[PDB]
């Protein structure tokens, strides 16, 4: 019955900057609102309780304000380790219910960094199983947005690749991306040139890393 | 029906340090808790294990009023399951606590220009305090392999530090007076009752 | 002062599983409230059920209709039982502790258990018709096309496993600098694939040794694979 609308879905700021996360309750929850920090693979970490009270051990640059149906969490003097997901949780004493906000991701803005592109031919051991995987590595780039296109004998490939992106590095504020091209061994031996075209904001022109099958 | 002397604990001129927290037993009397939970003088009034209204309608074998002074941002530490220097080394409440916690700002009385240092708290202890335990050892603590003989040194420390209570301090660092009422029921005959 | 969870595993759709939250360093006294919070992979947190030791009663989420049962088994154990398991129940489950207290107001007496200070690491519940498969690890050989600026990139490809999680370490934890272990992506096969890479000095290729330690606890598959230039 009670909804917590958290906006925006993502906030960005450079090191030393300030981010603001808004959380609106459908009905008044008095002062009973809480803010949680969560890093991937970890339990949520309590930052603010009673909507303005700092949890012991939490730096003062995390500040919670508001009441009624409107609350804000402000993070000033942004550090690199602040990149995580933040949640607002309201408590309605009448219904004894706990409602969590949608969530907000903090992105640490930094200088644009070109990716380092590496291509890895499939191992002979994998080929014996009957499948071939080609991995294209995009290392230490920013911003996250990047386009990877697989070309096999200069033919664009689709439907047989998957990509994942690491979380923002807590030491570099950078991203790493991996593209894996999976093909059956029969198709792998049917072609020679395997290429990985990378287009990025920090790349003046797209950079292609390629190898020829059966040559090293 | 002689009334329970809550004014003695609450309206005391001087309060004890949190490490040497004072305890007063309240017995053989009737206690009006309405005058307490109605008053707006208290910044914190939280009851654990029992409702404030039912306090009048229930009788208890013993009632304990524990009084001390801490700083603002530490008032949250007087609650079951709390962690921190006050809750670990100065004053610990049990998980099955039954009673009430009352705290009010006392900057107008316990703070002095240039600093009031009469209120102390324990920084170090080898083990966490047991619930309702008091430590007044004031002996030279050891945090290193090198032993000690009651002489301050490189790894020999005094275990007690004083609050610097000044009127210009922030609210979190301002002195707050804390009174904890513990309502315990044993097989012994009841002594403290409320109205009705 | 600790909360440890157990009971998560792969369970067929329509079955029923019980989860256990264990308390360490404190008792489940009348002052505490336990709640089970569930978050799906890449999604927010939702409260499933809550137990109020002070009143001996429970509260359940709206989307649940008798499908959830949370019970106090011991003074240090709390169980969560789920029935009619569907794909929407596939998530990580946390047990959280809240302190309950009374305050006085104009309506009267109010019981407040507002926030969760203590959480547990959590357990993953996967509901699908698939079966546990151990991963296949293949080397990402550090060739010259993997070398740029005196630094070389090498890694391991962890492919065709189910269910999550898998754990990848390099040189038994000796090498942690420059390691990037990407999150797993569910393949069209219905399985998961994962890649881990690390940038190392090029001059150490012929000298130093690089072994990736892969840990698939669900299948008890420990595999250590050596990667050297081809
Ligand atoms: C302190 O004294 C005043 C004045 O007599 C009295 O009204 C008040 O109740 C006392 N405070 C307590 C009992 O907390």
């Amino acid at each position: 019955d009670i909804v917590m609308t958290q906006t925006p879905a993502s906030v960005e700021a450079a090191v030393g900057g300030t981010v603001t996360i808004k959380c609106q309750a459908s009905q008044s929850i008095s002062k009973y609102l809480a803010w949680y920090q969560q890093k991937p693979g970890q339990p949520p970490k309590l930052l603010i309780f009673e909507a303005s009270t700092l949890e012991s051990g939490v730096p003062s640059r995390f500040k919670g304000r508001g009441s009624g149906t409107e609350f804000t969490l402000t993070i000033s003097d942004l550090e690199c380790a602040d990149a995580a997901t933040y949640y607002c949780q309201g408590y309605y004493y009448s219904s004894h219910s706990y409602v969590f906000g949608g969530g907000t991701e903090v992105v640490v803005k930094r200088t644009v960094a070109a990716p380092s592109v590496f291509i890895f031919p499939p191992s002979d051991e994998q080929l014996k199983s009957g499948t071939a995987s080609v991995v294209c590595l995009l290392n230490n780039f920013y911003p996250r947005e990047a386009k990877v296109q697989w070309k096999v004998d200069n033919a664009l490939q689709s439907g047989n690749s998957q990509e994942s992106v690491t979380e923002q590095d807590s030491k570099d504020s950078t991203y790493s991306l991996s593209s894996t091209l999976t093909l059956s061994k029969a198709d792998y031996e049917k072609h020679k040139v395997y290429a990985c075209e990378v287009t990025h904001q920090g790349l003046s022109s797209p950079v292609t890393k390629s190898f020829n099958r059966g040559e090293c | 029906t002689n009334l329970c002397p809550f004014g003695e604990v609450f309206n005391a001129t001087r309060f004890a340090s949190v490490y040497a927290w004072n305890r007063k037993r309240i017995s053989n009397c009737v206690a009006d808790y309405s005058v307490l939970y109605n008053s707006a003088s208290f910044s914190t009034f939280k009851c654990y294990g029992v409702s404030p209204t039912k306090l009048n309608d229930l009788c208890f074998t013993n009632v304990y009023a524990d009084s001390f002074v801490i700083r603002g941002d530490e008032v949250r530490q007087i609650a079951p399951g709390q962690t921190g220097k006050i809750a670990d080394y100065n004053y610990k409440l049990p998980d099955d606590f039954t009673g009430c916690v009352i705290a009010w700002n006392s900057n107008n009385l316990d703070s002095k220009v240039g600093g009031n240092y009469n209120y102390l708290y324990r920084l170090f202890r080898k083990s966490n305090l047991k619930p309702f335990e008091r430590d007044i050892s004031t002996e030279i603590y050891q945090a290193g392999s090198t032993p000690c003989n009651g002489v301050e040194g490189f790894n020999c420390y005094f275990p007690l530090q004083s609050y610097g209570f000044q009127p210009t301090n922030g609210v979190g660092y301002q002195p707050y007076r804390v009174v904890v009422l513990s309502f315990e029921l044993l097989h012994a005959p009841a002594t403290v009752c409320g109205p009705k | 002062q600790s909360l440890e969870e157990s009971g998560g595993d792969l369970v067929k759709p329509g079955t029923s599983l019980t989860l256990t939250c264990t308390a360490s360093g404190f008792s489940f006294s009348h002052n505490y409230v336990m709640c089970w919070v569930r978050q799906a992979p890449g999604k927010g947190l939702e409260c499933v059920a809550c137990i109020y030791f002070g009143f001996g009663d429970t509260y359940y989420a709206s989307w649940a209709k008798g499908r959830i049962t949370i019970s106090k088994t011991s003074s240090t154990t709390v169980t969560l039982q789920m029935t009619s398991l569907t794909a929407a129940d596939t998530a990580t489950y946390f047990c959280a502790r809240a302190l309950g207290y009374y305050i006085y107001g104009d309506a009267g007496d109010i019981y407040i258990a507002d926030y969760f200070k203590l959480w547990g690491p959590g357990t993953l519940v996967t509901v699908s018709s698939g079966q546990p498969k151990a991963p296949s690890v293949f080397p990402l050989a550090p060739s010259s096309k993997s070398t740029s600026g005196g630094t070389a990139a090498l890694g391991c490809l962890v492919k065709d496993y189910f269910p999550e999680p898998v754990t990848v370490s390099w040189n038994s934890g000796a090498l942690t600098s420059g390691v990037h272990t990407f999150p797993a992506v569910l393949q069209s096969s219905g399985l998961y694939s994962l890649s881990s890479v690390v940038t190392v000095p090029s001059s150490s290729l012929g000298t130093q040794t690089y072994i990736c330690n892969v840990n698939h606890k669900p299948s008890n598959t420990k595999v250590d694979k050596r990667v050297e230039p081809k």
